This record gives structure tokens, sequence and C-alpha cells, in this order.
């Protein structure tokens, strides 16, 4: 009866502001930014002491389809964490309230669609760190896709048709198969379950073919070789927060599954077919990380930028040891933070003030925007891996789990030290010098909110560069529950 | 209390005159409500799956045959609450969706003989129940006679139906040449083995499945419902279908049957890639009941098939329902109107839908996710729950090509909101006339079953297990 | 006789809000250099140059990966060491 | 004709292979035609009343089978509402 | 073990097959259609059908014999190399390589996939859950396909990965002991 | 079985391959139904029943207003146009 009324209470307040103010973008703001006061008092009460999921609840329970269950009898959706869990929601709901302000005096057509959109599939990836099941992960897995479809398509910059087609098909084609993955072990299980799955074993030549519906399935989420297909031209035209939201959040749901689905039950299925993994990571990096220097559009090189370094993650997740798991994390809680930046930079201040990306326009930024060019370097530097930045931190270790496992691969790996930085510097160089453009008359400062989402995103880099240890006390479980070196 | 309505309702409207048609269908609504509501305590009855069998080996009652036989009054419910009410109150809309002084009754013909046969035991139940609903879609068809193309299709359905009912006769006639019985458990899985039987088995399955699309002759249903207005077409499109899917799915003649795998896959292919180039809005959409009626041969190759089929038909009926109930809804922000009996035909005509209402196409956009299964939706569960069939008894590749065909045909789904959500130009600012009050709390209430359908899925389960096991 | 209704006063549509003058002109060059260079795939054709680099760079370069990571698998095990011990496996 | 020249010796002889139960696909044919053999009538005297055919079927139409002579009262029931709906025009 | 194949036999039947297979297109093809037609134009205006159901019909299972005989052993590989073939054979009617070699890579591996699974459009009726044994064992039994345990054994899961990687025969904490 | 047999196959070639008229399809879909009642009325005789003859009378009464009901569409489709057309309809 209490809970109830705080949503009867909480609707009327939310209509009330409908009626009287024209916008919710100030209560999706209030809403939004109250979620980081909820989650970091759950952060207080986080028992760090126990492998163990703290926060339990099932929803839609035969005996309470509409709420809490207590009940010996569990058909509803588990919902929980710990620590990896944890990690990346603190990731969200710190971004969500960024990309949320990110369109705040840009939209004016229809601005309460927008934001209701964008707030939507913020949330839905919420819970989708939160969830338990095999099935209650995958129904949110897709929750985001209408969402993401709708937000491409209208609002999407020019021939947005293409791309919202893409992001609907290629997740999609790829998705089913992990359907099919899905369906296999809840038929030979009988239980969706995070929890009790390290105790099941499984034929070898069931689970041999039982990961392949997994892997072809994060190939198309995290984009590795046969894919990224489709990665830079859903970029190029999606709108500014459908884009940090893409590649800040959407790319490491995949690096998140497969600690969450594939490890831990595929254990013997992985060490016969890692040096796949391992092929198609290397020409991940080898190959997308050399077709960003010939790209004329600005968008699509922070676009395959964000492919690279997810391909450097995956090699250290498929480690199956004990550093390259911490670097991974890392690089998924820095990647999220110096890439929106990014697409600040890009699509968000530059695009709003000239509305075409083409590269071949754009020199000479400094002598009219000098604490731009600031912005530029130090976040581009940021990006290549240079260290106290909390990339370097992710990539080094990384590449150092890849180099246990099978050591030529990770000595080839290492280039990738050099193959982003060739880009990223060339990228920088031509914007911040030269003289000053013909075709550009000279527009205004970057202004207050996007100095403040700024330095959010590189203090939040900084801090995890002078220290990676202040999320050790999360991880320190889930850097042992994936390991089968015997 | 079909008949009970039926004789009653045939001297009725032998006397009243043409402008009581409508209150006359309103009056065979209410009487279908309330049917449902005060005669639904019938399922107490069955408790652990029992079966009667009625007038004496000839009608099988159980609790399958119970939900098909309660799923078919709440769809007619949903359609005659068409017939019944205006849409608007203009000129254009009553020499529009004009209902003829006969058609009532058929409807409560076809119903009668959609629903002897998935009650049916015998064979010449289901022989005469074919031909009783044959007989009202041959009617249903042509009862708008001053149609060209209505009269066309009504003209090539009576051969083309023929045909197929000859082909069951000829199989009914066969089974009895080989066995003394018609009666299908004199089967009793003892002749199965010591008897070719499969080659009769499937000679009558294929005798109805051709009735309803089965791929290689499927061009001549698509033409059929291109061809007749626009809310005959719902309604015979959805009958016959889940009339007799129901009674081939009830009684399990064809089990591993290599003819019905290779037109399952046939029907997945050619239906999902029919539907591609595609202009017309009624073509689009009966390929979308193509591909859907071939995710129906693969569960009638499986055996104990009682979740899946239901929980897909109903998901199905539901959807099939709402977009063309939205359809419906989209002829009065059209710009051209061709064409009395069948007012939009084009997919290209219900273009920049969003900026004439937006709820409209909020609606229109939650029923076509729920077509290409997006996983917080109803129809998720229906592909979902084929898939835990399909491969729990050892269809793999017709699972693999069971997602290619579901990807292939998201494309023409995605179709409709590719059109619907643009740039129009001509923006409605203030109609002076709203859409009836209960005609769109229907269609309200047929949404939020499919986006809150998973609330109730657990109890569903429970329910289920319970009442056929 | 059928036309929709005589009870809509239907009216054109505007997006709303300010005319922002051109901070940019646009170059017809640049502009239809870079609309050919994202387009590029509807006008792709095989020829002996584009068949070269796909019989590397999917195929011949994949299989020297794979010849190099299915081989060399659990050779090296370079954790401690000392002089004249096996520095592989196999 | 060289489609008709095919389906005739197809659908006739498929036409005579279901009324037989072996399993080889040849003799499942050759028991269509290899019939002349006499059958023998002999006389039993256990029935009483001359109860011939139409009888039988007026006694099974009527109690066994009652309900499909009462579905096929609303047979021929469509078959007089049905040329009534469509060849009238009605006012 | 297995039984090699007569290729020629095999051919021979799929090439009367093939025959077959193209006069029922080509009559088909006669009715199906407008304009002056006759009797000789079965194979004059054919649109060139019987080539392809012979040379399909010959192509694929004399590859697929030949190649599960010099394999000596039956998987969904033969069928790879069968389809591949037959993507040969349907490829050459457009007289162009690049199309040609798009249909012997794709058709061979939709080929290839169909005969990874079984080889069948239909089900196999033992071998999967409904007439398997499956969920867990009772004892110390050969854990089949279909089944789960608790815990492998050591010596299968070294015959099976290896003896590499980071999996050994003996824990390595107990092979590093005091005595 | 002959005579059944015979009948249904060649008016059901009868039936597919006419170009010529409509009246044709009728009588070839009627003769079809003749031709399964000659199949069914003798296996009512060899094995001793009636119950072949039991199909055999109803099939009969839907034969007829199965002629009643066509016969009436094709009027519906005679009204509308002018003469029925020698290619279809
Ligand atoms: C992942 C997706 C995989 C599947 C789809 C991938 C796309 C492949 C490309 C297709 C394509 O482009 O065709 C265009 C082509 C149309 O030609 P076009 O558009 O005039 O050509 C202009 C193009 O630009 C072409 O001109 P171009 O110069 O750019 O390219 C030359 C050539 C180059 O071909 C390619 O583009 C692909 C080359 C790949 C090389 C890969 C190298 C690295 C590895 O183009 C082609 O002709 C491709 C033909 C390939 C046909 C493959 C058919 C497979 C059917 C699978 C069904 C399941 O389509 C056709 O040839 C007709 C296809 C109709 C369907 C045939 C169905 C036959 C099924 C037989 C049975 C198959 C097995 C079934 C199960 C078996 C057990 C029962
Ligand atoms: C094995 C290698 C065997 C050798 C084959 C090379 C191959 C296949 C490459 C596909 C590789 C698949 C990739 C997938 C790999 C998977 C692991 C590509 O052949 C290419 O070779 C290039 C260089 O020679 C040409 O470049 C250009 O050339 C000049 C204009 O030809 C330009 O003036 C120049 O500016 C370009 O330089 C291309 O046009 C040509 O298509 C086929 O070569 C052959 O194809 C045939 C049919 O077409 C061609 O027939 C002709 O073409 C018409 C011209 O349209 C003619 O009018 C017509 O008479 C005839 O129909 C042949 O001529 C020949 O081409
Ligand atoms: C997610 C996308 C990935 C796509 C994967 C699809 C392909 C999966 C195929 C693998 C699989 C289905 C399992 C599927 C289950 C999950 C499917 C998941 C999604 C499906 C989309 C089909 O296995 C087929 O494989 C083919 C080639 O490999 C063979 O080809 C053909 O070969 C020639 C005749 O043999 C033909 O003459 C030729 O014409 C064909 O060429 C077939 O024989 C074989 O049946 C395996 O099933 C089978 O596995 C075997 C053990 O091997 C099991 O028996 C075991 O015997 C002992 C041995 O220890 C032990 O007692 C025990 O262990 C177990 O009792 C079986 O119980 C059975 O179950
Ligand atoms: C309308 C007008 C009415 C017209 C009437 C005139 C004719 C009517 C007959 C046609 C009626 C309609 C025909 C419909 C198609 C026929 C359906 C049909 O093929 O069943 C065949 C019978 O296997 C013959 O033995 C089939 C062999 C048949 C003999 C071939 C013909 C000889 C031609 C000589 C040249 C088999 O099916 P099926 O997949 O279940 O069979 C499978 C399969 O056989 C096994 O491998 C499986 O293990 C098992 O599970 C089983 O299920
Ligand atoms: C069957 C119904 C459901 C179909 C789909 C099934 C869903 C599962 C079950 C649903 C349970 C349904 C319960 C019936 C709900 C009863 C109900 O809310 O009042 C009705 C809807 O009344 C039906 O529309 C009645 C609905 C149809 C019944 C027609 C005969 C009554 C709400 O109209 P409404 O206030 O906006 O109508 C207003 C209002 O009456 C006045 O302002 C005006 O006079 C009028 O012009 C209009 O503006
Ligand atoms: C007061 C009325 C006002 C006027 C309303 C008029 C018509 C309302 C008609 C339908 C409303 C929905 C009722 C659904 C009943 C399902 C029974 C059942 O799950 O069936 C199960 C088996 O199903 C199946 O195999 C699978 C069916 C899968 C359904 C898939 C869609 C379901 C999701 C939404 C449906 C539930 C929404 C609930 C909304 C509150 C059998 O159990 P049963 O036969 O004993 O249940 C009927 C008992 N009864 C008659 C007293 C109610
Ligand atoms: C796009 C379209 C598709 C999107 C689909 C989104 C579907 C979302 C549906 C969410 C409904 C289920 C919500 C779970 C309930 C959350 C909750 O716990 O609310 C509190 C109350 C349950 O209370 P109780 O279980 O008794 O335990 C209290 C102990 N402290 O719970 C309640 O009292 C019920 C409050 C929720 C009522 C929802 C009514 C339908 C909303 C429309
Ligand atoms: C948590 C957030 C989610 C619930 C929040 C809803 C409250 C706010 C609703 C809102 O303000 O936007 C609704 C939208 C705008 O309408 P309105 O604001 O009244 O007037 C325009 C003023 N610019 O009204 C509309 O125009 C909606 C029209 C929708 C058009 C198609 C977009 C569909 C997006 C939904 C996805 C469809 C399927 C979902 C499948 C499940 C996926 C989760
Ligand atoms: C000893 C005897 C040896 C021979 C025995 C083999 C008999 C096989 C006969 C196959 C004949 C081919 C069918 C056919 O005739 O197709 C032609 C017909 C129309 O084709 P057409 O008009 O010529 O071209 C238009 C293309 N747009 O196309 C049609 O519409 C006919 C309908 C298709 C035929 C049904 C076959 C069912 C199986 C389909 C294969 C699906 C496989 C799924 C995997
Ligand atoms: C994009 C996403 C869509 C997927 C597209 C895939 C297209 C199809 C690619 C070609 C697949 C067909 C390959 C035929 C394999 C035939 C075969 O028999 O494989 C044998 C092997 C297991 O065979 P086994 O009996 O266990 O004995 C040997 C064990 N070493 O098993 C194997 O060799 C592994 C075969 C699967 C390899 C993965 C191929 C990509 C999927």
């Amino acid at each position: 009866m209490f809970l109830t009324s705080i949503l009867l209470s909480s609707l009327y307040l939310f209509n009330r502001i409908l009626a009287w103010q024209g916008n919710v973008k100030h209560f999706y703001l209030f809403a939004s930014n109250l979620l980081l006061l909820f989650i970091v008092v759950l952060y207080i009460n986080f028992n760090t002491f126990s492998n163990s999921f703290q926060f339990n609840f099932e929803l839609f329970n035969s005996l309470n389809p509409f709420g809490l269950s207590n009940s010996d009898i569990s058909n509803g959706l588990l919902f929980g964490i710990d620590g990896l869990s944890l990690t990346f929601i603190l990731l969200t709901v710190l971004l969500i309230p960024l990309t949320l302000l990110g369109n705040w005096y840009n939209i004016n057509f229809n601005s309460n669609l927008y934001y209701t959109l964008v707030l939507a599939i913020g949330l839905v990836i919420l819970l989708n760190f939160w969830a338990l099941d095999y099935i209650s992960f995958y129904i949110l897995f897709e929750a985001t896709l209408p969402l993401l479809f709708i937000l491409i398509h209208i609002y999407g910059s020019s021939d947005s048709e293409r791309a919202s087609f893409y992001v609907l098909m290629f997740t999609l084609s790829g998705s089913l198969f992990m359907l099919l993955s899905i369906v296999v072990i809840s038929i030979v299980l009988n239980t969706t379950n995070f929890i009790n799955h390290n105790l099941f074993v499984l034929s070898l030549d069931l689970q041999t073919i039982i990961w392949l519906g997994l892997f072809i399935a994060i190939m198309v989420k995290t984009p590795l070789f046969p894919i990224h297909v489709w990665l830079p031209v859903v970029h190029s035209e999606s709108p500014l927060a459908g884009s940090m939201i893409l590649a800040g959040l959407i790319l490491k749901l995949a690096l998140y599954a497969i600690l969450r689905l594939l490890l831990p039950l595929l254990c013997e299925a992985q060490i016969l077919y890692t040096p796949m993994i391992y092929i198609i990571s290397l020409l991940t990096i080898i190959l997308t990380s050399l077709a960003t220097l010939r790209q004329i559009d600005l968008k699509v090189i922070i676009a395959y930028s964000s492919i690279s370094h997810m391909g450097i993650a995956i090699l250290g997740v498929c480690s199956n040891t004990s550093l390259g798991i911490y670097g991974s994390i890392v690089l998924g809680v820095a990647h999220g933070f110096v890439s929106p930046a990014l697409f600040l930079i890009v699509g968000g201040i530059l695009y709003d003030r000239y509305h075409i990306r083409i590269v071949n326009y754009y020199k000479g930024l400094t002598t009219y925007m000098p604490q731009l060019a600031t912005y530029i370097i130090i976040l581009s530097f940021a990006n290549i891996g240079t260290p106290l930045t909390g990339n370097f931190t992710g990539e080094f270790l990384s590449l150092q789990g890849g180099f246990i496992r099978n050591p030529i691969i990770g000595g080839i790996s290492c280039i990738s030290v050099l193959l982003a930085a060739i880009y990223q510097l060339k990228l920088t160089n031509k914007l911040t010098g030269g003289i000053s453009s013909i075709y550009m008359h000279r527009t205004n400062d970057v202004t207050i909110r996007e100095k403040f989402i700024m330095n959010i995103l590189i203090i939040s880099t900084l801090i995890i560069g002078i220290c990676p240890q202040i999320m050790y006390n999360l991880l320190y479980w889930t850097v042992n529950n994936y390991i089968y070196i015997i | 209390m079909l008949i009970l309505a039926i004789i009653s309702l045939i001297t009725f409207v032998s006397m009243s005159k043409l402008s009581d048609n409508r209150a006359i269908i309103r009056l065979i609504n209410i009487y279908l409500i309330l049917v449902l509501v005060l005669d639904s305590f019938l399922y107490l009855l069955f408790l652990n799956n029992q079966t009667y069998t009625v007038m004496g080996e000839l009608l099988i009652f159980n609790s399958f045959t119970f939900y098909i036989d309660m799923l078919i009054y709440f769809i007619m419910i949903v359609i005659s609450s068409l017939y019944g009410y205006n849409l608007y109150n203009n000129n254009l809309y009553k020499t529009l969706f004009e209902p003829k002084k006969e058609l009532i009754i058929l409807f409560l013909i076809n119903i009668l003989g959609a629903l002897l046969i998935v009650h049916s035991n015998d064979f010449i139940t289901l022989f005469v129940a074919i031909e009783l609903q044959s007989y009202s879609i041959y009617l249903i068809t042509a009862i708008y006679n001053s149609s060209y193309k209505a009269s066309k299709a009504s003209m090539l359905y009576f051969f083309m139906g023929g045909i197929l009912s000859i082909l069951i006769a000829y199989s009914i006639n066969t089974y009895y040449s080989v066995l003394n019985s018609y009666t299908l458990h004199s089967l009793d899985s003892l002749i199965i083995n010591t008897l070719d039987l499969n080659l009769i088995l499937i000679a009558l399955s294929l005798g109805l499945l051709f009735k309803i699309g089965i791929a290689p002759l499927h061009k001549w249903l698509i033409s059929i419902y291109e061809n007749t207005p626009i809310l005959i077409t719902i309604y015979i499109s959805l009958i016959p279908k889940i009339s007799i899917l129901s009674y081939l799915v009830l009684s399990n003649i064809s089990i591993n049957s290599l003819v019905i795998s290779i037109l399952a896959i046939l029907t997945l292919l050619v239906g999902s890639v029919g539907g591609l180039l595609q202009i017309k809005i009624k073509r689009l959409l009966a390929f979308s009941g193509l591909t859907n009626a071939g995710y129906m041969m693969l569960l009638l190759l499986l055996n104990n098939n009682e979740f899946s089929y239901l929980y897909y038909i109903t998901q199905y009926s539901i959807s099939h329902l709402a977009i063309f109930m939205i359809i419906i809804f989209s002829i009065y922000y059209i710009n051209y109107i061709n064409n009395q009996y069948n007012p939009i035909i084009y997919v290209n005509q219900l273009k920049g839908l969003i900026h004439d209402n937006a709820y409209l196409v909020l609606s229109m956009a939650i029923v076509v996710f729920s077509f290409i299964g997006i996983p917080p939706l109803l129809g998720f569960f229906g592909k979902l729950n084929i898939l835990m069939s399909i491969l729990n008894n050892g269809y793999y590749f017709i699972s693999i090509v069971l997602i290619v065909a579901s990807l292939i045909s998201a494309l023409y789904y995605l179709y409709l909101l590719n059109v619907s959500i643009q740039d129009k130009n001509n923006i409605l600012i203030n109609s002076n006339e709203t859409v009836s009050s209960v005609l769109s709390y229907i269609l309200s209430s047929l949404i939020i079953l499919i986006t809150f359908g998973f609330i109730y899925n657990s109890l569903i389960i429970d329910i289920f297990n319970v009442y056929f096991n | 006789e059928l036309k929709p209704s005589s009870a809509i006063q239907r009216g054109p549509l505007n997006k709303g809000g300010w005319d922002a003058p051109h901070a940019l002109h646009n170059d017809g060059a640049i502009d239809r250099y870079a609309h050919w260079r994202t387009f590029y795939q509807e006008r792709f054709k095989y020829t002996r140059a584009t068949g070269k680099s796909t019989l590397i760079f999917l195929v011949a370069f994949p299989a020297l990966i794979g010849y190099v990571a299915y081989q060399s698998e659990g050779l090296f095990e370079f954790a401690g060491k000392r002089r004249g011990e096996s520095v592989t496996t196999r | 004709l060289p489609l008709v020249l095919i389906s005739l010796i197809v659908l006739t002889i498929s036409g005579l292979m279901i009324y037989s139960n072996d399993s080889i696909l040849i003799n499942k044919l050759l028991e269509a035609f290899g019939n002349d053999y006499n059958t023998i009538i002999t006389q039993d005297w256990f029935n009483i009343e001359n109860t011939t055919l139409l009888t039988t079927i007026g006694n099974v139409l009527l109690t066994n089978n009652a309900f499909i002579l009462l579905v096929l009262a609303i047979v021929l029931l469509l078959g007089i509402i049905g040329p009534i709906s469509i060849t009238m025009k009605h006012k | 073990h297995f039984h090699p194949y007569n290729t020629l036999g095999l051919a021979t039947q799929s090439a009367m097959v093939g025959l077959g297979a193209g006069v029922v297109a080509a009559a088909a093809r006669n009715s199906l259609a407008t304009g002056p037609r006759n009797i000789l134009t079965t194979f004059s205006k054919s649109g060139g059908v019987v080539t392809i159901f012979t040379g399909a019909s010959i192509a694929y299972v004399f590859t697929y014999c030949s190649a599960a005989n010099l394999r000596e052993r039956k998987d969904g590989w033969n069928h790879m190399w069968a389809g591949a073939a037959t993507g040969a054979v349907l490829g050459a009617r457009t007289k162009l390589v690049p199309a040609f070699i798009g249909w012997t890579v794709l058709c061979g591996a939709a080929c290839g996939l169909f005969g990874w699974t079984g080889a069948r459009f239909n089900a196999d009726r033992k071998a999967s859950l409904e007439q398997s044994p499956k969920g867990f064992v009772q004892e110390d039994a050969h854990q089949t396909f279909w089944e789960v345990v608790h815990r492998r054994p050591l010596s299968l899961t070294v015959e099976q990965l290896g003896e590499g990687r980071g999996i050994n025969a003996v824990p390595i904490a107990t092979a590093t002991e005091a005595p | 079985m002959f005579i059944g047999t015979i009948i249904l196959v060649l008016s059901f070639l009868g039936f597919v391959f006419n170009r010529r008229n409509i009246i044709l399809a009728f009588i070839c879909l009627e003769t079809m139904l003749l031709g399964i009642n000659l199949i069914l009325l003798r296996n009512s005789v060899l094995f001793d029943d009636i119950s072949g003859s039991l199909f055999a009378i109803v099939i009969i009464i839907l034969a007829g207003v199965e002629s009643a009901i066509g016969l009436s569409l094709l009027v519906s489709y005679y009204r509308l146009r002018g003469v029925i057309n020698s290619y279809g309809i």
C-alpha cells in the first residue's frame, strides 16, 4: 500500500509538471540524477567480502505477478548484483544525465519524444546489468533495439533510414543465434540462472556447439571481423545522445556478456577454441585500426577507434588469466568515459556549429577556439593510451594477459599502441594546426555545458589513470570467478 | 448456443429492413459477449486433460478444443464490433463499409463450420464441417456482389476449394478402403508400424493444408485476399487457418513427415522473400499471414504441440486483428481514396502518419515489433516456444531456416514503419469529428495485451500445467 | 464522390525555431567527393586489384594467423626461469 | 501433351498403389491386378425381416449418426440462404 | 565402419533422375506460359532447364561420392564439396567469373551447413531429447551427450583438451608438496 | 476401383486443361465427386457395411448443395459483367 502510494504520488507530480511546464527535460534530469543518489547508497551497503549476490529480487512470479515475491517455487525473472555487475551500473548511471544533458539546447522539435527515448534506452541498459536469468538477460538485450531504431530514424542526421535499418538488422541477425544457444541450454538444464551454472557441466560435443551460438552473437555486438560493417554507419548518422549511449554502453554490454554468459559454463569449450578468438581479435586490431587512415568523415574515425579498443579488450577476457580480466574491465570503464567525450567533440560541438562532418573543411581550430583545441589534444592523447589516463592501464594489462596465453599473438598485438596513435594524432594535427580555414566563419567558444560534460569525462579517466585500484574492492572475486587453469 | 442464435436471428433478419442491419449486428455482438461471460465456467469439466466423446464417437471435447472454441468467439466479438459500429459519422463512412443483409447470418454459419472441425472425431463430421465452412467463405466473399474483384475472387476460391475438397474426400475414402474404421484412434499406435499409412495420412493433411496456403499453392490465396474488401478479408484470413490448424495439430497424423518438412521450408522461404518487393498493403499483410502460417507445419511435424501452438495462435490472432484495425483507422488521414470496397490499397498511401497522430503509430510500432519477435512483447515468446519444441525434437536445419526466415520477413514488416514515420507536408491541426469510442477502446485493449502479456506468461504456464496434464 | 472529409482544415508543418545564419560555405567539389566516398559500395565491382586484396586480407592472412596460433599453442612457459632449462614444452 | 502423358501414368499408378500393405513398391502395384479369384457365397439363415439397405441408412442416420443429419439441416439451410444472399438485390 | 560408394552407379541413377526432372519441368514450362507454343517448342523455348536438372544432379553426387571415398569417412564436409560442385554448375549459366566464384563459395557453404546438422530435412527419431537419455547421471556412468554431471573425470579432460595451457594431469598445488 | 479412379483422373485433367469455357470446369468438378462415389460404394459392398454408403448418402447431398451455391456464385459473376469470358474468370 505504501509503495503503491509513492507511485500514485510520483505519476501525479509528473502529470502536473507536464501540465504547467512544457518540457520534461527538467524532470528527466531530476529522475536520472536521483538514480545516482540511489545507486551510490546501494554501493555503500555493498558487502565486498562476499562473492555472493547481495540485492536479489524476482519480478513476475506466479503467486504475485505485479511485484515482489517470497515463495519456495520461482519462475519469474531474477535480478541482482555483485562486483562485476556493479562497476558497469556505476559506469552507466553517471553517464545517462550527461547524454540527457548532451542535447539540451539542440532538439527544438518534439523534445518530449526524444528525451523519453534516451532515458528509456538508458534504463533498459541499467536493468541489463541487473538481470540474472538467460531470458531476463535476453529480454532486455533487445528491448533497446525498438527505441534505438526510432531514435536513429527520426532525429538522425541525413541518410538515417539506412543507419536505422542497420542498427535493427545486424544486431537482430546476430542476436537470434544467441536466442538459439539460450533455448538449447534451457531445454537441457531446465534452468535459466546465473547462480547455479557453475555446477552444471555439459558434454564437450554439446558444449562445443552452443559456444558458437553465443560467440557469433557477441561478434556482432562488439563488432569483430566479419561484422563491423554496421558500426561506423550507425555512428555516422546517429544523433548525439544515441551515439554516446551506443559507444559507451551498448558495446561494453557484450564485454559483460562474454564474462557472464560464456566463460563459466563454457569452460572446457573455450580452451580448445580460444585461438580462434585470438585470430579474430588480432585481425580486428590489425585491420580495422588500419582502415581508419583513409576516412573522409569525422565521426566514422571515432567509430573505428571504438572497434579497435573493444578488440583489445576481448583478448584480455579470453586469456584465462588473472590480469587480463581486470584489464578488460578497466578498458570497459575507461573507454566508456573517453569515447563519448570524443563524440561530444565530433558531432556534439562541431556539428552543432557547422552542420557538416567532412574532415576537409576543418583546420586551424586553434586561432579562434584555443580552449577547444586543448580538449582536442588531451582527449586524443587519452584515447591513444598515454599513461595516467586509465586507457593505458587497461591496454597494458590486456596486452599482458593476452601475452600469457599465447606470446606470439601478444607480440604481434602489441603494435596496437602504434596503430592507435597513427590515426588519432593524424586527426588531431589536422584539426588543431594550420591557418584558420576559408570555409569557416568564426563561431562561439565552447560553452559552459559543453565544458561541464567534458571535465567530468576527463577527471573520471584521470582518477582511474592515477589509481586503477579504486575499483579493486569490487572486482577481486570476479578476477578469480572465471579462471580454469586447474 | 450458436444455433440458438442462428435459428433465432435468421427469422429476425428475414423481417427486419435494410436500415436495421447495424443494430442486428450490435445485438449479436452483445449476445456473444454474454455467452463468453456467463458460460465460461465449463473449464472445470477437464482437470487432468480429460476428454469427452459426445454424440457417439462423433465429436471430441477436450481442453485444447475448448480453448480454440473460446478464442473463436472472442475474435468474432472483435470482428462483429466492427460492422455494428460506425467509424465516423460522415457521408463517406456510411457509404463505405456497409454490411449486407445476410452477412451476419453467414458469419455464424461459418463459426458453426469452424467449430465442428476442432471438435471433430469422425471423418464425416470433418467432411461436413469443412463443407459448411467452405460454403460460408464462398458466400462471405461474394456477398459484395457489385464489386468486380470480389466476384472474380469468389469464383476462383470456388474451384480451388472444390479440388482440395475432393482430394480430402479421396484420402478419407482411401483410409476407409485400407481399414474399416473412420475414426483416427483406430490407429492406436500399433497400426502405423505394421501398416503403410504414410501416403494416406499425408494426403489427408496436404488436402487441408493446401486450402490454407501451403506454399507451392500460395498464389491463389494471395489473389483472393488482395481482391476481397478489406473487412471480409480479416475474417476469411483468420478463421479457416486457425480452425483447421488446430484440427491437424490436435490429431498428429503426420509425424516425421518429409513432405511436410519440405513444404514447411518452402513456405518459410517463399513467404519471407515474396513479401519483399510488394507495394500493396493487403499483399504484404497476406504474406505475413503466409510465413506465420508456415510456423505451423513445423509444430504439425512435432508430437505434443499444445503449449507452442495455443500460445502462438492467440498471439497471432491478436496481432493480426490489431494491425488490420490499425489500417482501418489509417484510412481517414490519407489523401487519396479509391475503390469504395477497398479504400487503402497501397502502403505508399499511409505516409507521414506520425504527423497526423502519434499514438496510432505507437500502436502500429508495437504490433509490427510483435510480428518480428521483439523480446518484451507477447509475439516474442511465441517464436521462443516454437523453438523450444523444434530443437527439443531434433529439427536443426528447420531451426536455422526458421531463423533466416524471421530475419528476411522483418525486412518487410519494418517497411510499414519506414513509411509511417516520415514528413508529410500537410499536417492535421483540428479534426471536427472523432472516431467511435468503443471501436478504439477495442484496439487499445488489443495493444495492451500485446505489450503486457509477459506479465501473465507465468500464470499461464502453471494453469496450462494443471489443465492439460 | 470519395473525398476525405470537409472537416479537416489541415495545414502546413513547420519544424519551429530560429534560422541560424550560414557559418559554412559548402564546396560543391568536396561535397560530391564525400558523397562519392561514403556510398562507395553501391558502385564497387570485382577487378584484379579488388580480388588480390580480398584474397590476401580475407583468406591468406587469417590462415597465416591460424597456422601460427594453433601450432604454437601451449609451447612457451616463461614463468620463472633458469639457465639450460627447457624454454618450450614440445 | 507431354505433361498429360506423364500425369496419366503417375496419377493412375499411384491411385492404384494404396490398396496394399506391403513395403516393396512393386508388390504394392501388382496386388491391384493380381485378383482373379471368385468369392464363395454361402447362405446363412440368420436374418428374419427384409431390412434392406435403405432401412439401415434410415436407422443409422437417425440414431447412431443423428448429429450428421442435424448438421446436414444447417447445410441445406445454407444452400437456401446463399442464393438469396446473393441474387436478390433487396430494395 | 563404412562402405565405399559406386560413383558411376549413383551418378548414372542421378543422371536418369535429372533427365526425368528436366522433362517434367519443360512440360511444365510449355503449359505455364503465353504466346504461340506447340509440341516442338518443349525443347526450343525451354529456357535451358534440362541442362540445369541434369548437370546439377550429376556433379553433386559424383563429387559427393568421390569426396566420401577419398576421405574414407562420412560427415558434413562431403556435402560442402558436393555443394561447391553444384554451385560450379549453377554458376556457369551466367558467363562471368566473380559470379561463378561466388556461387561456388556460397552454395557450398549452404550445402555444408545442411550437411553438418545431419543432412536431413526432417529429424532423427532417436538421438534427441524425447528419445534419448537426458538429465543427470545416476552413478559413475559414462556421461553421454545430452546429459549433465557435476564433476568430470580429470583423465578425460586431459585427453580432450591437452596437456599444455593450464590444464595438467595433477593439480598444481599438490604437485608442489613438502614431502 | 477402376471406373472410379478413371472418372476421377480423367475428370481432373478435363478440369485442369481447359481454356475454352467456364461450364466444363463445373461439370468436371461434378464428375470428380461421382468418381469418388464409385470407389466408396464398392468398398461398402466388398466389406459388407453401410458406413461407406453412409458417407455416400452424405456426399450426394454435399454435391447437391455445392452445385446450388456455385451456380448462384456464377450468377453473381454474370450480373455485374456482360458475358462470361472464354478464357475464364
Ligand atoms: C548455434 C549455431 C550452431 C549450429 C549447430 C548445428 C549442428 C549441430 C550438430 C551435432 C548433432 C546434433 C546436436 C545439436 C544440439 C544443439 C543444436 C544447437 C542449434 C542447432 C541449429 C548432429 O550430429 C550430426 O553431425 C553430422 C556431421 O558432424 C553427421 O553427418 C552425417 O553423418 C553420417 C551418419 O553419421 C551420414 O551418413 C551423413 O550423410 C551425414 O554427413 C551426423 O551423423 C550427426 O548426426 C550431434 O548429435 C548426435 O551427436 C552424437 C555425438 O556425436 C550423439 O551420440 C553419442 O554417441 C556416443 C559418442 O560419444 C556417446 O554415447 C554419446 O556422446 C552420445 O550418445 C547423439 O546423441 C546425437 O545427439
Ligand atoms: C469480465 C469480462 C469483461 C468482458 C471481457 C470479454 C472478454 C475477455 C477475453 C479475454 C481476456 C484475457 C483473458 C485471458 C485468459 C487466458 C486463459 C488461459 O490462460 O488459458 C489456459 C491455457 O492457455 C494456453 O494454453 C495458452 C494461452 C496463451 C495466452 C497468450 C496471451 C496471454 C497474455 C494476455 C492474456 C492474459 C491477460 C490478462 C488481463 C487481465 C487454460 O486455462 P482456462 O481455459 O481454464 O482459462 C479460462 C478460464 N476462464 C474462462 C474463467 C477465464
